[PDB]
RNA sequence: GUAAACUCCUGAACCCGGGACGAAACCCCCGACGAGGGGACUGACGGUACCGGGGUAAUAGCGCCGGCCAACUCCGUGCCAGCAGCCGCGGUAAUACGGAGGGCGCGAGCGUUACCCGGAUUCACUGGGCGUAAAGGGCGUGUAGGCGGCCUGGGGCGUCCCAUGUGA
RNA sequence: GAGCAAACCGGAUUAGAUACCCGGGUAGUCCACGCCCUAAACGAUGCGCGCUAGGUCUCUGGGUCUCCUGGGGGCCGAAGCUAAC
């Protein structure tokens, strides 16, 4: 039994890339969805497409990287080179509008959850709000 | 205006006389941690009307002895041991720390 | 083209190994070659006599040379990077913030031409880790996060 | 730890120990040397050392070490204490300060003096500046 | 009483030609003239490789010696600097030439600086009418540095503006060498000034 | 070390004369006892600050100079006398003791001692740990508590936002 | 209460042996109930859960059975980790 549905989902995502792994697979759900959409529309992950797997719910991420390298070591470099999360449970970190991160001077993003849907550091300061500091992407 | 607090009658031994539960819940002054902590008032009954485990409300008024400085405004649902024997089981504890020496 | 640049000495030792009959010094240099305008390179020798030992660190330090991405006169973005123990991070500052950083990360920041930084450290102050541990942070600065976040992929 | 732990039996605070029991703070004490003794040195180094113990104002009778090439200190003498452990010798962690009370500077002394108080010289003795 | 006394050794001690006396330190006598190895007995022995700090240190009591002003009054400007927004190093800069003292040295009418101090001291100078005989006091843009009335006649301070007829000042003043006056036009920055400094390294100084 | 000498220029002290802001009303008169207007007394600080004239070159010290920490030789002394914040220095070549010269620092101040924060990510929330370095409770059962999968709908306590009062 | 064996009894070795060696010998080791609770009680590595190359040997259930799928024990090793091991 998972104890942090999210936190599984990122690690699902972080270690997977750390083997170059073309896609993977994570249990379903609205938020983990909607918290995809962003890494999605930001670059971070090809993308995402609900599939079933032994006739459970589960999400295909497909992983992005980038071209192989010169040298010793030739692997790709990372999409998402790091990606965290910062309020976990028994730990819920709320953040205000002034609050909200800078995050890897905009070289990542943050994705916020706002009574106003699942936005980034970005969005979430453009509309004026501040909540649940779901995780920080780069 | 007079704050008012929602809890849970704990004791209705006293005479005209209600113990009430209110748990509050804030996040650390330097862990951020949310925490529940709680604190038992003690209201006035003038009519009895209020019995073991109901929930509710409070608010500030005359002094009626020392401690008791609320009342009970209405009711917010008749029927709940299911927190009060919470209550009751974390004293019961107690009675059994230190001393007795399970021990001896 | 021109492949010259201006050295500095970080920290020299003198190792002392064992035999029958006594010890025996080896020695040890740690330079940093730099350009000012992005490009530096630690390296570290070792030799019977420390001149050659900074020289070969000289060959060893220009082999090993990283193009920084500069923005004005201070690193682009943010970065923390571990090595044995010790974590140096470094911190883009406005101008005129003046370098403000250890004996080594200085010496190796001050060659890749920064003006204005700010330093994190925090472990195994050794000047050889902390010498590495200034480069990779180097290493690791984005060039093109902007593209590969959002360029096609073709033959990888 | 957790951070629920942190929550509840948090973080205890470093209290610090006064490597100078000379109460109420106070930078300096006033001490009735009683024993002018001489202790030898430590491991390393060695030699003679002048040390004093002193009847301590706030009421300890703790060892002190005596500065200089040569001092003027009895079984009665009045002394003015700083503070400053020599590393040399176990026990004292206490200094005697000089041109103060029954405790003279050193003679002909002539750079440390502020240490050692001891009046500087009036070199041909003069004005400010003849010589 | 900042320093006061041998000059040149200074000079000599930052290796670098300093102006601190005006006249002279033109002529072949600054010393840096056949000489530029510092003072002492050891001088001309051979330097190391100075450390972090001391190049540091160097850079900084040579900002400083030029103007002649205690580590404290340096300092004390060194932070209204680091306050005030913008590039902490010529701000600072700014300020420093922002001295009566000073500036009665660029208007040229002394010398060089240390005599400019003094001209302030003995009541020899005006800003907008009222004397001030104030080294420190700092000079605001729009305010005319003229010479006392009573002074306009000695012959020190005539010699002085006698020899300017000619000498251009710097962009961010102005002289009438005719009624002795002379206005702040403004802040003059970091590239108007010809110092032989790397406050960048100033400002390190007062980082550790 | 241009340091002094010497030359010239300026002239803090000190002397002369002048010397005030801080003070305007309460009272009295006209007016109406209003409003307003008129009159007059009123200093501790002071004869001080400050202005005008004359005017003499007219206090400097203190810490350090082995490494951190910028500053080096010689003479004395010889594990002695003594230095010491840590590391240490001294047993007959001491850049580490003492004096000299020199030098760096700071300057009416400079050293010292004590205590608070910093460095100390050395109590770590930001920012640490526990195979062998200090650190997993000998094991289990289970109480308070902390934590909790998936879908929709009510509340909207937390949480976020706007207004406003408070935040002397 | 067979054997063994603290203490203890002798034997021998030693410069001296209240020891290593040798011959006996009590508590003890054994069982019952009650008490003690410690340990290099060590994998010197809390419990649970999800994720991340393989190969090789081995115990145990399923299997279209010398191949794949589950549980447990070892070995070697990807990435990664570690001050190193
Ligand atoms: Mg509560
Ligand atoms: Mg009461
Ligand atoms: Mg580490
Ligand atoms: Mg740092
Ligand atoms: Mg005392
Ligand atoms: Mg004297
Ligand atoms: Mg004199
Ligand atoms: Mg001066
Ligand atoms: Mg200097
Ligand atoms: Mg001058
Ligand atoms: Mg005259
Ligand atoms: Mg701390
Ligand atoms: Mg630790
Ligand atoms: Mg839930
Ligand atoms: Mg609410
Ligand atoms: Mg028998
Ligand atoms: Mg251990
Ligand atoms: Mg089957
Ligand atoms: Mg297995
Ligand atoms: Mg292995
Ligand atoms: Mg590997
Ligand atoms: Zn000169």
């Amino acid at each position: 039994m998972l104890t942090d549905p999210i936190a599984d989902m990122l690690t699902r995502i972080r270690n997977a890339t750390r083997v170059y792994k073309e896609s993977t697979e994570v249990p379903a759900s609205r938020f983990k969805e909607e918290i995809l959409k962003i890494l999605a529309r930001e670059g971070f992950i090809k993308g995402y497409e609900r599939v079933e797997v032994d006739g459970k719910p589960y999400l295909r991420i497909h992983l992005k990287y980038g071209p192989r390298r010169q040298g010793p070591d030739p692997r790709p470099e990372q999409v998402i080179k790091h990606i965290r999360r910062i309020s976990r449970p028994g730990r819920r970190v709320y953040v205000g509008v002034k609050e909200i991160p800078r995050v890897r001077r905009g070289l990542g993003i943050a994705i916020l959850s706002t009574p106003k849907g699942v936005l980034t550091d970005r969005e979430a300061r453009k509309l004026g709000v501040g909540g649940e500091l779901i995780c920080e992407v780069w | 205006p007079k704050k008012v607090l929602t809890g849970v009658v704990v004791s209705d031994k006293m005479q005209k006389t209600v113990t009430v539960l209110v748990e509050r819940q804030f996040p650390h002054p330097l862990y951020g941690k949310v925490i529940k902590r709680s604190k038992k008032y003690l209201a006035h009954d003038p009519e009895e009307r209020y019995k073991v485990g109901d929930v509710v409300e409070i608010i500030e008024a005359r002094p009626i002895s020392k401690r008791k400085r609320f009342r009970v405004l209405r009711l917010v649902e008749e029927g709940r041991l299911d927190l009060v024997e919470k209550y009751l089981v974390r004293r019961q504890n107690y009675a059994s720390l230190s001393k007795r020496g399970g021990k001896a | 083209p021109e492949t010259d640049f201006e050295e500095k000495m970080i920290l020299i030792r003198r190792t002392a190994r064992m035999q029958a009959g006594g010890r025996r010094f080896r020695f040890g240099a740690l330079v940093v070659v730099g350009d000012r305008q992005g490009r530096v390179g630690l390296g570290f020798g070792k030799a019977p006599e420390v001149p050659l030992a900074v020289q070969k660190a000289g060959y060893y330090a220009r082999r090993n040379m990283v193009e920084v991405p500069l923005q004005n006169g201070t690193i682009p973005h943010e970065i923390e990077v571990e090595f044995g123990a010790s974590k140096i991070v470094l911190k883009p500052a406005a101008p005129g913030t003046g370098v403000i950083a250890g004996a080594v990360p200085r010496a190796i920041l001050e060659l890749a031409g920064v003006t204005d930084i700010l330093t994190k450290e925090l472990g195994s102050r050794n000047p050889i880790n902390i010498a590495y541990a200034t480069m990779e942070a180097l290493r690791q600065l984005r060039t093109k996060a902007d593209v590969e976040r959002l360029r096609k992929g073709e033959a990888h | 730890p957790t951070i629920n732990q942190l929550v509840r039996k948090g973080r205890e605070k470093v209290r610090k120990k006064s490597k100078v029991p000379a109460l109420k703070g106070a930078p300096f004490r006033r001490g009735v040397c009683t024993v002018v003794r001489t202790v030898t040195p430590k491991k390393p180094n060695s030699a003679l050392r002048k040390v004093a113990k002193v009847r301590l104002t706030s009421g300890y009778e703790v060892t002190a070490y005596i500065p200089g090439e040569g001092h003027n200190l009895q079984e009665h003498s009045v002394v003015l204490i700083r503070g400053g452990r020599v590393k040399d010798l176990p026990g004292v962690r206490y200094h005697i300060v000089r041109g103060v009370y029954d405790a003279a500077g050193v003679k002909d002394r002539k750079k440390s003096r502020s240490k050692y108080g001891t009046k500087k010289p009036k070199e041909a003795a003069k004005t400010a500046a003849k010589k | 009483g900042r320093y006061i006394g041998p000059v040149c050794r200074l000079c000599r001690r930052e290796g670098v030609k300093l102006y601190l006396k005006g006249e002279r330190c033109y002529s072949p006598k600054c010393a840096m003239e056949r000489r530029p190895y510092p003072p002492g007995q050891h001088g001309q022995k051979r330097a190391r490789r100075p450390s972090d700090y001391a190049v540091r240190l160097r850079e900084k009591q040579k900002l400083r010696r030029i103007y002649g002003i205690s580590e404290r009054q340096f300092r004390n400007l060194f932070e209204e600097a680091s306050k005030k927004k913008g590039v902490t190093g010529s701000v600072f800069l700014g300020l420093l030439e922002s001295r009566l003292d000073n500036v009665v040295y660029r208007l040229g009418f002394a010398v060089s600086r240390r005599q400019a101090r003094q001209l302030v001291r003995h009541g020899h100078i005006t800003v907008n009418g009222r004397r001030v005989d104030l080294p420190s006091y700092r000079v605001r843009p729009g305010d005319e540095i003229a010479v006392a009335e009573k002074s306009r006649n000695l012959e020190l301070i005539r010699q002085n503006l006698e020899a300017m007829k000619g000498r251009k000042v710097g962009p961010w003043l102005s002289l009438d060498v005719e009624g002795m006056k002379g206005k702040f036009l403004r802040l003059p920055d970091r590239e108007d000034l010809a110092l032989p400094v790397n406050e960048q390294l100033v400002i390190e100084f007062y980082s550790r």
